[PDB]
């Protein structure tokens, strides 16, 4: 993990998200009836170009913050930068409990999209299609998509810790006599 | 000579850019259907220039000489309502 440079990251943000609340007002005015000027598509905006900026803004800046601080890269960080974009879309409700629900179901969906992968295409290199898959041969390390039939004990202590039941001795072995 | 006719696929170009936006702009549709017309001779024209008459010639055969005959026809006989190009309409675009 070397470090996002939130900054600059969240300026080039700044500017997406402005020339694509300037696109959607155009294309707002447009689509519109009743009489419309060159001027009114900004008058006649609804603000959507503030939508695109402080949306853009908020996740972008969340994002490489909380990767920065926590120095991973997992979906946690999506989960707070659409908590925080959450929280600026409704912010435009003026209402305490539709900001929370905001907040919170958006965060919330952003953090299971960057469960997922953070991606709407696949990660091709690393989907069981393209890994090796099946029953792993003598010894080797059991990978994330292979089978086996018996695994280590040792990994098992490892991974689920001693304690109720998980033991690095079976018990009737370590209980004989001599 | 060869400054004109250096240009002669430079000048092609912005006829058609000119008599596109005229078709466009148009206050009678017959008029935009003429203009229709001006541009695919000035299509020919860069065909010719390219080195393939033969396409300058099928095309005036076939888009002139049939198809914008029958636009003409269909906008004869036809009753049609246009409005103008005007900012009240077509400024907020
Ligand atoms: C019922 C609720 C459903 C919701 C839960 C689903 C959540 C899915 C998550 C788990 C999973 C897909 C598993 C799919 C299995 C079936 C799918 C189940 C049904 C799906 C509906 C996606 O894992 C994703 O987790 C994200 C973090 O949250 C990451 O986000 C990003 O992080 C940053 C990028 O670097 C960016 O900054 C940013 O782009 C994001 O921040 C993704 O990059 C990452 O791919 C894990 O798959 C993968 O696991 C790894 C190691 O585990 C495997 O390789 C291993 O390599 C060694 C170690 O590496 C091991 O030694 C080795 O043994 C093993 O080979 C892979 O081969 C692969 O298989
Ligand atoms: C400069 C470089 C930086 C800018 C680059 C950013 C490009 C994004 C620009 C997008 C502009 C937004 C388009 C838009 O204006 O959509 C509005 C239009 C009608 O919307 P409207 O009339 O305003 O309101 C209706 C509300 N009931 O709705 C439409 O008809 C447009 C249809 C959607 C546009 C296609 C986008 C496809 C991707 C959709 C994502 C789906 C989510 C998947 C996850
Ligand atoms: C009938 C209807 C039933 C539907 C059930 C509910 C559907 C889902 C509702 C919305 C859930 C949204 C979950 C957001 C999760 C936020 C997140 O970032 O998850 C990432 C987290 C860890 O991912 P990772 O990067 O691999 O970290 C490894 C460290 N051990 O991944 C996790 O460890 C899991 C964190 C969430 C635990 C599950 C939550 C309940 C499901
Ligand atoms: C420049 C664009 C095209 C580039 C080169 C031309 C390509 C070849 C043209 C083939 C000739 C047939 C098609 C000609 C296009 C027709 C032009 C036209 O649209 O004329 C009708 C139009 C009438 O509109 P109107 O109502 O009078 O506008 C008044 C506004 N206050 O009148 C007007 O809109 C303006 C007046 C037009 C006068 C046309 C005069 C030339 C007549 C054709 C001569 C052909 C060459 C001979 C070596």
């Amino acid at each position: 993990f070397h470090p996002y440079n939130t900054l600059g990251l969240a300026t080039q943000s700044a500017m997406v998200g402005l020339g694509a609340g300037v696109v959607a007002a155009a294309a707002r005015n447009s689509l519109a009836t009743g009489p419309r000027n060159i001027l009114t598509t900004f008058s006649k905006s609804g603000g959507v170009v503030t939508i695109f900026t402080g949306a853009s803004i908020a996740y972008v800046f969340t994002y490489c913050s909380a990767a920065n601080l926590r120095e991973r890269k997992d979906g946690w960080n999506h989960m707070w930068a659409g908590a925080a974009t959450g929280a600026v879309l409704g912010a435009r409700t003026k209402l305490v409990p539709a900001f929370i629900g905001w907040t919170v179901l958006c965060g919330a969906a952003c953090g299971l999209f960057g469960w997922t992968g953070a991606r709407f295409n696949a990660d091709r290199k690393a989907s069981l299609e393209q890994s090796p898959k099946g029953f792993v041969q003598e010894d080797a390390h059991q990978t994330f998509w292979e089978v086996v039939h018996r695994r280590p004990l040792s990994l098992t202590v490892e991974q689920l810790g001693e304690g109720r039941g998980i033991n690095a001795v079976p018990i009737a072995t370590a209980t004989e006599a001599p | 000579m060869m400054y004109l006719t250096y240009y002669f696929i430079e000048i092609t170009i912005f006829l058609a850019i000119l008599c596109t936006i005229f078709i466009i702009s148009a206050k009678n549709p017959m008029v935009s259907i003429l203009y229709m017309i001006a541009l695919f001779v000035i299509a020919a024209m860069y065909l010719y220039l390219i080195g393939l008459g033969i396409f300058s010639l099928l095309y005036i055969m076939i888009y002139i000489g049939a198809i914008a005959v029958l636009f003409l026809f269909i906008i004869t006989l036809l009753d049609i309502n246009s409005t103008e190009l005007s900012v009240k309409s077509n400024i907020r675009d």
